[PDB]
């Protein structure tokens, strides 16, 4: 009952009509995990974009489907994948963005190992997006190399936006059990508020992930993986021989329990070490179609 | 995988009405006090599928050494009380949590606030003025549940479904 109540309000809050009007050629590419990613042909270009569509009845938490149009509309940003529209299509939200041919950094992290300087590169575009979210109050939750992705030419931007949350002067920490298992951070698992620091902690852990190939525990099952990040002090690289101050450094400041402590997006941008960021072309040696 | 849960607290406090709220999206139109009833939900999390086995006990007295039977095993407690009735939220501190201590102290258990559509209730705010007394609050509650100590306070109403998945929601959290 509550759907139509529901497929009404985002009826308000989309583009009007349907873009199968001026696109062809809708093929999968992916899966996120609230729903499809295709592609598809601009008909009077040819030029390429993305869609995702998203069942409204296939939701563990159908409101969140708000942010995926607030969220592209308003928070525009260079490290940010464009938006261009959204729709209703019957059942389905209907996003249509711009095509990141590079892919994402999962591909790259599980295959190969970066240097500091490709890294660097990555979370500085990061931050710079997460700097201007939290600067609005807004918490992504989601971060993990998956939810990074690559054009043609090495840029690097932050999406997947449908688990952010709003916080502000009058709510100013969130409760939501929300995210990936082994990328959140300790006090969200311990089901204490929390506020725009829960981001900084999943993205020491995707350092980890670009250093040594995979999140902390990632071979347990995940809900022993929440207790033992719970329960257990910030891991540590495994290999710290090879790893320069300036990057452990700068990592002993996402990975820090305790969130008052813990570096902001803001103090990150002015850290020694994202001075080592390679140009957009220093990464794609790195993409699939050149290895 | 199963879940054993097992519910808690003061006679009235609803107990019965709570679970059935919930498993059948139905109210109880009559009162019944419960000895003992064993409902088995099933819920998928992650796309793995889990039996739900709700122990519903007796908030009496008189069954104090016939309901701890239903104990062994355990995975989580919800501990509850009316947030309007200071006797049952008394008794959390005084009957029910010492009970499932002993019996299972590695066990979790959570702070549960129910029937709270009747805070602003005049009727049910006018019967407690009667005995000068007043609703509980979350801020009191909560301070509580960190202090006995419990994974978190919930708050409920079994009538407007407010809150009401959330609680077990967080349970599975706390069993899981």
């Amino acid at each position: 009952v509550s759907h139509e109540q529901f497929r009404a309000a985002l009826q308000l809050v989309v583009d009007p009509g349907d873009p199968r009007s001026y696109l062809d050629n809708f093929i999968k590419i992916g899966e996120g995990s609230t729903g499809i990613v295709c592609i598809a042909t601009v008909r009077s270009s040819g030029k390429l974009v993305a869609v995702k569509k998203m069942d409204l009845r296939k939701q563990q938490r159908r409101e969140l489907l708000f942010n995926e149009v607030v969220i592209m509309r308003d928070y525009q940003h260079e490290n940010v994948v464009e938006m261009y529209n959204s729709y209703l299509v019957g059942d389905e939200l209907w996003v249509v963005m711009e095509f990141l041919e590079g892919g994402a950094l999962t591909d790259i992290v599980t295959h190969t190992r970066m240097n500091e300087e490709q890294i660097a590169a990555v979370c500085l575009a990061v931050l710079q997006a997460l700097s201007v979210l939290h600067a609005q109050g807004v918490i992504h939750r989601d971060i993990k190399s998956d939810s990074i992705l690559l054009t043609h030419d090495g840029r690097v931007k932050l999406s997947d936006f449908g688990f952010c949350a709003q916080v502000s002067k009058e709510v100013p920490r969130r409760k939501s059990l929300v995210g990936t298992p082994y990328w959140m951070a300790p006090e969200l698992i311990s089901r204490l508020p929390y506020g725009p620091e829960v981001d900084i902690w999943s993205l020491g852990i995707m350092v980890i992930e670009m250093v040594d190939g995979e999140p902390p525990y990632f071979n347990e099952p995940p809900l022993k993986a929440m207790k033992m990040i719970r329960d257990n002090l910030p891991p540590r690289l495994k290999n710290l021989h090879k790893v320069s101050p300036s990057l452990k450094g700068f990592l002993d400041r996402l990975l820090v329990r305790d969130p008052a402590q813990r570096a902001t997006a803001a103090e990150l941008l002015k850290h020694p070490f994202l001075a080592k960021a390679g140009p957009p072309a220093s990464i794609v040696p790195l993409m699939r179609q050149n290895r | 995988q199963t879940i054993k849960c097992v519910v808690v607290g003061d006679g009235a406090v609803g107990k019965t009405c709570l679970l059935i709220s919930y498993t059948t999206n139905k109210f109880p139109s009559e009162y019944v006090p419960t000895v003992f009833d064993n409902y088995a939900v099933t819920v998928m999390i992650g796309g793995e599928p889990y039996t739900l086995g709700l122990f519903d006990t007796a908030g009496q007295e008189d069954y104090d050494r016939l309901r701890p039977l239903s104990y062994p095993q355990t995975d989580v407690f919800l501990v509850c009380f009316s947030v309007v009735s200071p006797s049952s939220f008394e008794n959390v501190k005084e009957k029910w949590v010492p009970e499932i201590t002993h019996h299972c102290p590695k066990t979790p258990f959570l702070l549960v606030g129910t029937q709270i559509d009747l805070r602003d209730d005049p009727s049910t705010i006018e019967k407690l003025a009667k005995n000068k007394q007043k609703p509980i609050t979350p801020e009191t509650a909560e301070k509580l549940a960190r202090d006995l100590k419990a994974v978190k306070y919930v708050e409920c109403s079994a009538l407007t479904q407010k809150g009401l998945k959330n609680v077990f929601d967080e349970a599975i959290l706390a069993a899981l």
